[PDB]
């Protein structure tokens, strides 16, 4: 047993350093980010804060979040898509003021209805809200002729306009949330979710919307292994 | 002048395509009516192994038939022994994000790569007993997909740029360049005498590619949708591919041809990756449905199921010596089957 | 060897009305879905219609809604699309995409990247 | 775009004047081949468990 | 020698169903290394105890009626006592577990959850050998010092103090869930709001109403009984504590997925 008993030691020491590490990645949560080139995504890094991908990290009540955006990559997204199927979340950024809305509400379809991907849940910033309040001011109604429907909607109870706020700017937030929403809550299945929230250029408390999305989104799940939800 | 270029295409086509009909005078399924059917092949796990914390992405035997390595997306490169179940080995990586390994046909160096770009070699001798980085290749222009040592100073990639690349580790700095396919490109299979190798992309194409000249000799088409897998059959003179449309396909190089269709009506998922047997007889497949099948490659009739995982069954490989066969998925586990 | 080829297109008026066809083979047409693309002069690509496997399900765009209508036919294999009341903005080439997976709910098919499996494309121009 | 069309009909005219063998031929070659290392095959003829490394 | 009456045969039958369901529980858990979170060991507690009740059923009925002894009779109605502390004991530590992972929800997969698990367990069994040893030493019978209660070989206030601490359980499951049923409207709310409450009803009603409507009677009876009310009280009463040992396996762990996966595979 020379050459055993030393071999079957060297192998419990490399199995404890494992089990030790696998301790630290357990109190980290991970996010996937994605937007657009017009959609500041570039500000809202900055604030929270020729490679594949880039890292960003940040610590809220001692808990900690680590961010991961795509870098020098090609414009086919089908395949290295698959690799992020057990994230805690996925932000999405859009840039709301080419048709490139509905665009953005095709990849979103893309995503929710996708194989892998059907168990996750989105964090939506709607990007550039004074652009929009400047451009519906000024008799530029590209909703009027990308988006017939518009002609036909009117403010939901629901909705908390912020003072001094024009019901115009209203109607269109409202409308382009609503868009998001039916593709959101038609093909569902019970086991992902999504939260919206309506971002200006440069914030200062994104951060506790993440913290508190998180939060919710593994409230959920547990609450859903346990038959009362 | 684009009209006249591509009637001359579709010109050149046609002849192809008319030369290529006059040789099939008969069909290799009639050939094999007379042979006697291989029978039930019942196969039984022997080992699990277990200390991975995420999914298992890719894996490969060594040349003794003993040693295998593997990569998880933890971040971990582990070297496990088959007959003992002991870990020799484990590397933490820089990145979490890999997606291929490869083992040195010589036990000394391994390799690694993944959505960071970069191809990573790792030097096991280690005089100081630590294993440490030994290169980084830093050329490709988009996710690495697959790799294979051709000696201890020379390694081949393909990368999701459409693109393969042939590379001199000792100055870090590429040798050749390969281009011609149109989508990314996921697998390719070195042949037994390493004069040449073949090369399949995501867009139902698959290339035979000359490793000195650098030029492209041959273009296989007949599937319908990206192809994922592709391996050679044992002689060299014929490979299998398997792809998103639930099918494999069986291909001839002095023929020109296709020549054999694995399929069943009840199978409608894709096939993750594909392998021979020793002697060539029976073709063993893995799918998304979290079972693996053994084909009869003479005849296209089924002839045993491996189940035994919960999750997407990721890689598969065979023993150069025939007695061993090896599963890994994603749910973080490894399975060695044995025939009795 | 997957191929597609567009018929139809040209030149016409104001107001009026076209019927683009496109014949697809070297696939099983029943199991995959299909869709309709657009790229002006001068911009990026534009997504138009898509319709489902059976054609129980139909999307359009919000600009062309009401007056374009896609349809398929699976025994003779071939797409349609009638284009009715056309408008000066509707001056470009026009192509014929399939989703890259059979029995699958969703497609990425857009991008400039070389995208396999459209085709060549067909031009209608509209002046006076 | 008129240098890719170039350089495709480059390829296809190389590719084109190649030789062919017959299909019956290259079955043939084949199935000897399989049938010549059939008795070295252990996923095909199991060895009995004294010989197994893993049993 | 003494002929049994129907009662005894009744829980003859209770205990070998009891037996059967909790054995088949446990060899399912154990029998694959991948059931080893906390809540799978705090079921798995609760079911070796039930498993232990249910043959500790069996070993009062041939004792006094097969073998005819004396000595065995206490030390099985000792190892009941200590069986039924140990499931009640075990039903408690699973509620605050679900609430303590709903209150520390994002920073809940650590080792502090494991320390505190094997903390719970060596509690629960503490208490329970604690509140088992009383029956064979120090409130016995046939000495004039003490005064004997509804069940035969025990003394009175040894159910008064069991008593006592059933009704302090119950009322700490109950704030519990209240809390728990706190948490669960915000969300339905939420939920509810943006075009998307009977599973919650229905498994609360289930979960809190099988524990009290089967152990109320007997903690009751305990207090206002004496040794001079037949004995048909104490079989009647004691029933439905059966019961619950066989309600409790498919309420907690036969309507878990991973458990159905694996019956489904092995039975078909
Ligand atoms: C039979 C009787 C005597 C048993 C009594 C058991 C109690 C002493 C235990 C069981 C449930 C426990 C409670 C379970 C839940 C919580 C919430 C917990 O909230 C926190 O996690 C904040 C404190 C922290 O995080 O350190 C505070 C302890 C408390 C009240 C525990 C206090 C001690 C309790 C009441
Ligand atoms: C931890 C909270 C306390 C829980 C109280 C549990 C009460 C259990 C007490 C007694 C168990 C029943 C003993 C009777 C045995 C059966 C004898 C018979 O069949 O006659
Ligand atoms: C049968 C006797 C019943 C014994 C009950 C034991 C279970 C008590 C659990 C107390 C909570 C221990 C963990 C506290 C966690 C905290 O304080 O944060």
């Amino acid at each position: 047993s020379a050459e055993d008993k030393a071999a079957v030691e060297r192998s419990k020491m490399i199995d404890r350093n494992l089990r030790e590490d696998g301790e630290k990645a357990a109190a980290t949560h991970r996010l996937l980010l994605l937007g657009a080139g017009e959609s500041g995504k570039s500000t809202i890094v900055k604030q929270m804060r020729t490679s594949g991908i880039f890292e960003t990290k940040f610590q809220v009540d001692k808990v900690n979040f680590h961010m991961f955006d795509v870098g020098a990559q090609r414009d086919e997204r089908r395949k290295w898509i698959q690799c992020f199927n057990d994230v805690t979340a996925i932000i999405f950024v859009v840039a709301s003021s080419t048709n490139r809305l509905q665009e953005a509400l095709n990849l979103f379809k893309s995503i929710w209805n996708n194989r892998w991907l059907r168990t996750i849940s989105v964090i939506l910033f709607l990007n550039k809200q004074d652009l929009l309040a400047e451009k519906v001011l000024a008799g530029k109604s590209k909703i009027e002729d990308y988006f017939p429907e518009f002609a036909r909607y009117t403010t939901p109870e629901d909705a908390t306009p912020e003072p001094g706020e024009d019901p115009r700017v209203t109607r269109a937030k409202y409308f382009i949330r609503d868009e998001f929403l039916r593709i959101s809550t038609a093909s569902g299945d019970g086991r992902h979710y999504c939260y919206p929230h309506f971002t200006c250029s440069v914030d200062t408390e994104n951060i506790r919307r993440v913290f508190n999305d998180c939060r919710d989104i593994i409230q959920r799940m547990h609450l859903r292994q346990y038959e009362l939800l | 002048e684009l009209d006249q270029l591509r009637q001359e295409a579709e010109q050149l086509k046609n002849q192809i395509r008319d030369a290529r009909k006059a040789c099939a005078d008969a069909t290799l399924s009639q050939i094999t009516n007379n042979i006697d059917p291989v029978g039930r092949i019942q196969m039984r796990t022997r080992r699990t192994l277990r200390g991975h914390l995420a999914k298992i992405y890719a894996m490969h035997w060594g040349t003794d038939s003993r040693l295998l390595v593997s990569a998880s997306q933890d971040g971990k490169l582990i070297i496990w022994d088959s007959y003992t179940t002991n870990k020799v080995h484990a590397i933490p990586l820089r990145s979490s994000w890999v997606m291929t390994c490869a083992y040195a046909p010589s036990g000394n160096y391994v390799a690694c790569g993944g959505l960071d770009n970069i191809c990573s070699i790792y030097n096991l001798k280690t005089r100081e007993g630590n294993v440490r980085v030994s290169r980084e290749l830093a050329g490709h222009t988009g996710y690495l997909s697959c790799c294979r040592f051709l000696d201890d100073n020379q390694i081949v990639t393909s990368s999701g740029d459409t693109t393969c690349a042939l590379w001199d580790i000792e100055t870090g700095q590429q040798t050749t360049t390969f281009t011609g396919h149109t989508g990314d490109v996921m697998s390719l299979s070195l042949a037994p005498d390493t004069r040449l190798f073949v090369s399949g992309a995501c867009d139902a194409s698959a290339k035979l590619w000359d490793v000195r000249e650098g030029m492209c000799r041959q273009t296989f088409t007949g599937h319908e949708s990206d192809i994922n897998a592709i391996c050679f059959f044992p002689n060299g003179n014929a490979f299998a591919t398997g792809s998103d449309d639930a099918t494999c396909r069986l291909f001839d190089l002095r023929a020109d041809q296709e020549l054999m269709t694995y399929s069943h009506d009840n199978i409608i998922c894709g096939i993750t990756s594909v392998s021979f047997s020793k002697s060539g007889r029976l073709l063993l497949a893995g799918y998304d449905d979290f079972n693996c099948n053994v084909w009869d490659a003479l005849k296209a009739d089924r002839a045993g199921v491996l189940a035994g995982h919960d999750n997407r069954v990721s890689c598969l490989g065979v023993t150069d010596d025939g007695m061993a066969v090896a599963t890994g998925s994603w749910d973080s586990f490894l399975k060695i089957w044995n025939g009795s | 060897q997957v191929q597609l080829q567009e018929s139809g297109g040209g030149l016409v008026q104001p107001g009026g009305s076209l019927r683009l066809s496109c014949a697809a083979s070297g696939f099983t047409f029943s199991n995959y879905k299909m869709n309709w693309v657009r790229q002006a002069p001068g911009k990026g690509l534009e997504w138009v219609s898509d319709i489902s496997q059976s054609g129980a399900s139909i999307s359009y765009t919000g600009s062309v809604k009401g007056r374009f209508t896609i349809s398929r036919d699976n025994a003779k294999n071939t797409l349609y699309l009638q284009m009715n009341s056309l408008k000066p903005e509707d001056t470009a080439v026009y192509y014929c995409a399939r989703c890259p997976a059979p029995f699958t709910r969703d497609c990425f098919d857009v991008t400039s990247t070389t995208y396999a499996y459209r085709g060549q494309g067909t031009q209608v121009t509209v002046s006076s | 775009s008129i240098a890719q069309a170039r350089k495709l009909v480059e390829q296809l005219k190389m590719e084109a004047n190649i030789d062919r063998i017959k299909v019956s031929k290259a079955a043939a070659d084949l199935m000897a081949y399989c049938e010549a290392h059939a008795k070295e095959d252990p996923l095909l003829t199991p060895v009995p468990a004294s010989e197994n490394p893993f049993r | 020698l003494p002929s049994p009456k129907a009662w005894d045969v009744v829980l003859c039958i209770s205990g070998t169903l009891v037996s059967c369901e909790n054995a088949l529980v446990v060899a399912i858990i154990v029998g694959t290394p991948a059931f080893r979170a906390p809540m799978f060991l705090l079921v798995g507690s609760l079911a070796v105890a039930d498993l232990l009740a249910g043959l500790g059923l069996v070993l009062h009925f041939a004792a006094v009626f097969c073998i005819g002894s004396a000595e065995m009779s206490l030390v099985l109605v000792g190892v009941l006592a200590m069986a039924f502390t140990a499931s009640i004991g075990s039903l408690l530590a699973i509620t605050v577990d679900r609430y303590l992972s709903l209150y520390n929800a994002l920073t809940y997969y650590s080792e502090t959850t494991v320390t505190r698990t094997y903390v719970m367990l060596a509690l629960v069994w503490g208490g329970a050998l604690g509140l088992g040893l009383l029956p064979v030493l120090a409130w016995n019978c046939l000495d004039g010092l003490t005064t004997c209660g509804v069940v035969y070989p025990l003394s009175k206030n040894h159910l008064v103090v069991l008593a006592i601490a059933f009704f302090m359980v119950f009322g700490i499951m109950l704030q519990l869930y209240a809390q728990i049923c706190r948490i669960v409207c915000r969300h339905a709310q939420q939920i509810a709001l943006q075009r998307h409450t009977r599973k919650g009803i229905a498994t609360l009603a289930v979960v809190l109403g099988a524990f009290a409507a089967c152990w109320l009677p007997f903690t009751v009876y305990c207090l206002l009984g004496d040794a001079h009310s037949p004995p048909l009280y104490t079989y009647l009463t004691l029933l439905p504590a059966t019961y619950n040992s066989m309600i409790n396996p498919i309420i907690y762990a036969f309507r878990n997925q991973d458990v159905q996966k694996v019956l489904w595979a092995v039975c078909c």
